[PDB]
């Protein structure tokens, strides 16, 4: 499988999209970015021009005005319009993210200090996922020859250290996945940037998110609520695969 | 002598808050240097468990030199302790004491023509509670804490159940620290409000009060509403930890998310409490150096009032991924967006003030203009974050870290430096050297932009907050951000040199008003420094 959901060296943009929700976030953010860049450039150019035009060597006697009604009207209404416009594109994107559709696949995820537990209620599968290099895999949260070997053996490389886990949440491509997220001890947060999803894992609460992956491959997230000593060391690996490979993985877990 | 610390005069107290805010600022900045040393490269090289085997003093020094990864067992607890220490010091023991306690106490009474403040003795007590709070926060770093080590690694906002389950009593000491800070702030707020209302000079009506004194007045109101709420949230943590309550513990039917509603009800107002006095200082500085009266005085006052008020109804933009319903998320998003309108009015008015002026590019004016640009960069990323659908990606990433450092470290701090250069002659009787102030400005300007701008990229790439270590792909922009932090640190040490030079041998100030006639508030009619008994 291709490693898709991951940071890339020197990156300045989002991680690749692998869901329609992520695609929406990329468009909305791109749209807002054009606007706020225009505002910032505008404001910056006004300041630099005013300093040049009205420097004390060039404008020796200062004006004394403290009002300009037309300008004050424009500079109040135009921001309001800009914001209404952002809101209008933004709320539908929000409604799509947060309205949970009917599940093809249901996973229940539990955050622990410091690993994730997954349960597939329809399949009676459960398992835990630890960082490759965590004490669970024999490490102590740092790179070593042993950790590199384990990364290689699991189908990764040295470059995936801190992202790759010993076991992965496996799901089929182009199917609606609903994840139910809770915490076992403290608050954790489960996320996958490529899917455009993030949901706190709060003890005593069961929250839901959804995604539908639009291509196969490997996608990484990292725990996103500070949860103690190994907060930096309990990531998320999702493998998106064919419907057939998904069934094969399920059968591998079936106890006869 | 210790006639300084027992003084009740608002000028002396103001000066005490400034020096102390500066010293705590130096400590918190030094934490960030160490933080950026560790973030400079992927892999953990500095914060090694091995250094815990040494003594306190010996462990400290070894932890400043890098080790090979193979000799460095990562100590996440120390990372967590350092960033928690950094945030708490900044948010409770640095910028507000400097702006509100410092400039507020020194200058607000001067601006309104008050010879004294309503409660001088309470003012002196407010300072001591600040110092006691700082002492407890620092003590917490050396107290038995999480994971059988010293200190609390729980983040500056103390989320339970993590904060309530952290072992040792480090966290209890931190909570007491914050109680003491709140008490200092509340006393100061009561003092400011009573002074503003009852002790203005004859003729000094509401519509003739300078913008800075207004900024302090509005800020004081925010404090009275916000700080008692915080006192509740953290006392509930204290009783969950020590007195068998289960407010935030699900086994006892509690809800950790309740803590978040209460905490952020304080936590948003907190930032407007930080920034409003900086808005006031910027207004005084720009009018002076543009040689032009402030554009739209009354809208400036009302924009500040509106910002203050709106800052109480937006708190859950800090909780978009914490399990808020779609309806709550939509509301808080729309309410947050509204804040851009009155802030925009203030930004455009500052530019309009400059427009048609006669601009002098002295050091205080450079800080003020840097503020306009940098606060705008920070403000617009705040608007991005207000969008719940996009915050889904950005929440608890370095994009948030970039946002808040632009508004605070390149915003409110630029306001602090603007005030210092603006007013140091007035406070001390000695003037700073102009070339050194400009050099300080440019070093900080370049350094702080190099530190924080690349953090937007890290956040877009999905780098989480509160991580001792990070995937190799984040190396480039982490490296640049760290170099920026080292340059900023150099600029701050240079600044401390500039202050030391100024106070020991700066050019003697001989004029009541050493700027120009457009510095037209009452402090400029007094001597430099003002007499013990003013007006
Ligand atoms: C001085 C401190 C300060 C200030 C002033 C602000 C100002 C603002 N903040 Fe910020 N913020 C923080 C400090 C501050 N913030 C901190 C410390 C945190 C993190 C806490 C933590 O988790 O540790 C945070 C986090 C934070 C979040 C949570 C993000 C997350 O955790 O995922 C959000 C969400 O909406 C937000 C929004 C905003 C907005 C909209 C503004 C607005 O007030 C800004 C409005 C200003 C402008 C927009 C620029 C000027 C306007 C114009 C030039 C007009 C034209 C512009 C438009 C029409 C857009 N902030
Ligand atoms: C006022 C607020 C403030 C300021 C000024 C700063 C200053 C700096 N911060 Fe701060 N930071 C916070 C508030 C602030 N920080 C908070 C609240 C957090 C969250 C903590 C948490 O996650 O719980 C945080 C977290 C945080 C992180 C993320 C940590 C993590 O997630 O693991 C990083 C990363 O580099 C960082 C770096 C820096 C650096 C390099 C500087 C500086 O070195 C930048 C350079 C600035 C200067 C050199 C000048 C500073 C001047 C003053 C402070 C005024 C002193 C007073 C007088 C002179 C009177 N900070
Ligand atoms: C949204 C971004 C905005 C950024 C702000 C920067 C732009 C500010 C432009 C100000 O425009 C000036 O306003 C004055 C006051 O309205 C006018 O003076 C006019 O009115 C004065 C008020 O009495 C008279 O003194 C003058 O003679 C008369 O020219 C003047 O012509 C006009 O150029
Ligand atoms: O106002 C709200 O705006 C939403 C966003 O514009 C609407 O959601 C509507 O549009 C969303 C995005 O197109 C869909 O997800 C919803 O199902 C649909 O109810 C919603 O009804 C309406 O009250
Ligand atoms: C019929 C049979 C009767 C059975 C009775 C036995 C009851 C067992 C008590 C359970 O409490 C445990 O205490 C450990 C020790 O405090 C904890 O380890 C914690 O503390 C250790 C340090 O002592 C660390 O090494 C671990 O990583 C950390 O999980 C552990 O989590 C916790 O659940
Ligand atoms: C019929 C009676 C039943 C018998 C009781 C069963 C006895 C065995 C329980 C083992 O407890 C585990 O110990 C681990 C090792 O201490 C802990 O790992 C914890 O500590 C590690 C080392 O610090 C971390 O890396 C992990 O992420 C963290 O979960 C883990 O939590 C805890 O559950
Ligand atoms: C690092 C923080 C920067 C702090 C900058 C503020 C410096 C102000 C110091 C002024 O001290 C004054 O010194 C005068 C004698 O010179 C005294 O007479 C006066 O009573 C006292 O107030
Ligand atoms: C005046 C500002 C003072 C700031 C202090 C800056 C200290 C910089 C320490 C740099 O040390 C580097 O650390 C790296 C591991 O990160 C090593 O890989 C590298 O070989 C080593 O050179
Ligand atoms: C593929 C490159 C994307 C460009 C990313 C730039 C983001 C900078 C955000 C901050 C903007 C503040 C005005
Ligand atoms: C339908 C879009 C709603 C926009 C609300 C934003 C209010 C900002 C003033
Ligand atoms: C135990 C290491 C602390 C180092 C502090 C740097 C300031
Ligand atoms: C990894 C071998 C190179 C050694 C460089 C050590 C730089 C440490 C300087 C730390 C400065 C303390 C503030
Ligand atoms: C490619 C943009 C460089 C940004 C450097 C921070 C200023
Ligand atoms: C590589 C080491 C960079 C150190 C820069 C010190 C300033
Ligand atoms: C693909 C094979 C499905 C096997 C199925 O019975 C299990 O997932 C449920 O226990
Ligand atoms: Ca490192
Ligand atoms: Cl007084
Ligand atoms: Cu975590
Ligand atoms: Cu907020
Ligand atoms: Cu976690
Ligand atoms: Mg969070
Ligand atoms: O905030």
């Amino acid at each position: 499988l291709e490693i898709i959901g991951r940071p890339q060296p020197g990156g300045t943009g989002f991680q690749p999209s692998a869901s329609p929700v992520a695609t929406q976030i990329h468009w909305l953010d791109g749209f807002i970015l054009v606007i706020i860049a225009a505002i910032t450039i505008f404001v910056t150019l006004l300041i630099l021009y005013a300093v040049w035009r009205f420097h004390e060597k060039r404008n020796k006697v200062p004006a004394r005005f403290t009002h300009n009604s037309p300008l004050e009207i424009a500079w109040t209404i135009v921001p309001i319009v800009i914001l209404v416009a952002i809101g209008a594109f933004s709320l539908p994107v929000l409604f799509n993210q947060q309205e949970i559709p009917e599940a093809d696949v249901t996973v229940k995820v539990t955050g622990y200090q410091w690993y994730w537990g997954y349960e597939y209620p329809d399949e009676e599968i459960s398992f835990e996922s630890y960082m490759i290099g965590s004490p669970a895999t024999g490490g102590d949260n740092r790179m070593s020859p042993e950790v590199e070997q384990q990364l290689i053996e699991a189908g990764y490389s040295r470059d995936e250290f801190l992202l790759a886990t010993d076991t992965a949440m496996v799901v089929p491509v182009n199917k609606t996945v609903v994840v139910q997220v809770t915490g076992a001890d403290v608050i954790h947060s489960w996320t996958v940037p490529a899917f455009g999803v993030k949901q706190d894992a709060v003890p005593g609460r069961l929250a839901q998110l959804w995604f539908r992956a639009e291509r196969e491959g490997i996608f990484f997230g990292q725990c996103s609520e500070l949860c103690g000593i190994s907060h930096a060391y309990m990531p998320i690996t999702v493998k998106v695969v064919s419907e057939e490979a998904y069934a094969a993985w399920l059968e591998q877990h079936h106890h006869h | 002598f210790t006639r300084w610390f027992m003084s009740t005069n608002h000028k002396d107290i103001g000066v005490l808050y400034l020096f102390t805010g500066g010293l705590v600022g130096l400590i918190s900045v030094a934490f960030t240097v160490y933080m950026r040393m560790e973030l400079m490269a992927p892999g953990v090289q500095f914060m090694c468990a091995e250094h815990l085997e040494s003594g306190l003093v010996k462990g400290f020094f070894q932890s400043l030199w890098p080790s090979a990864v193979e000799n460095c067992t990562p100590n996440g607890h120390l990372w967590n302790v350092m960033i928690t220490g950094h945030g708490i010091l900044m948010m409770f023991f640095v910028v507000i004491p400097a702006l509100f306690g410092g400039f507020g106490n020194y200058f607000m009474p001067l601006h309104i023509g008050a010879p004294a403040m309503a409660f001088p003795r309470m003012n002196n007590l407010s300072y001591w509670l600040y110092v006691a709070g700082t002492s407890l926060a620092v003590a917490s770093l050396f107290a038995p804490g999480g994971n059988g080590q010293l200190g609390s690694g729980i983040g500056w906002v103390l989320y339970p159940p993590l904060s309530t389950s952290e072992s040792g009593y480090s966290t209890d000491l931190a909570i007491f620290a914050v109680h003491l800070s709140g008490a200092s702030s509340i006393l100061g707020a009561i003092n400011m409000i009573t002074t503003f209302l009852n002790m203005r000079a004859p003729g000094m009506t509401m519509h003739k009060v300078p913008l800075f004194a207004w900024s302090i007045f509005v800020t004081a109101w925010l404090i009275l509403l916000a700080l008692p709420v915080l006192a509740g949230a953290i006392t509930m943590l204290l009783t969950d930890r020590n007195f068998g309550t289960t407010f935030f513990q699900p086994s006892g039917g509690g809800d950790p998310v309740l803590y978040q509603h209460i905490l952020w009800f304080f936590g948003h107002p907190e930032v407007y409490i930080i920034v409003l006095p900086a808005f006031g200082i910027v207004s005084h500085v720009i009018a002076t150096f543009a040689k032009k009266p402030i554009f739209g005085y009354l809208p400036m006052v009302y924009a500040m009032v509106a910002i203050g008020v709106l800052g109480f109804v937006v708190w859950a933009h800090h909780m978009y991924t914490a399990g808020l319903s779609l309806t709550q998320q939509s509301y808080f998003m729309m309410a947050t967006m509204v804040i851009a309108v009155p802030t925009g009015i203030k930004i455009f008015s500052w530019i309009a003030t400059m427009w048609g002026g006669s601009i002098e590019l002295k050091t205080p004016m450079l800080w003020a203009l840097g503020f306009l640009f940098l606060f705008t960069v920070g403000g617009v990323t705040g608007i991005v974050l207000s969008q719940a659908s996009v915050d889904r990606y950005y929440h608890d990433t370095y994009y948030v870290v970039a946002h808040f450092h632009y508004v605070m470290s390149l915003g409110a701090v630029f306001g602090i430096f603007a005030g210092i250069y603006f007013w140091i002659g007035k406070m001390s009787g000695r003037q700073y050297p102009e070339w050194a102030g400009k050099l300080h400005f440019w070093m900080m300007f370049v350094g702080a932009n190099l530190t924080f701008f690349p953090q937007h990229f890290l956040g877009r790439q999905g780098m989480p907050r509160r991580y001792i270590d990070y995937p190799e792909a984040f190396a480039t922009w982490n490296f640049v951000s760290s170099l920026g932090a080292f340059l900023s640190f150099a600029s701050f040490l240079f600044f401390l040199g500039v202050i030391f030079y100024t106070l020991t041998r700066g050019a003697r100030v001989t004029a009541n008003n050493y700027w120009n006639e457009h510095a037209d508030t009452l402090e400029w009619t007094l001597t430099s420094p003002p007499p013990e008994h003013t007006f």
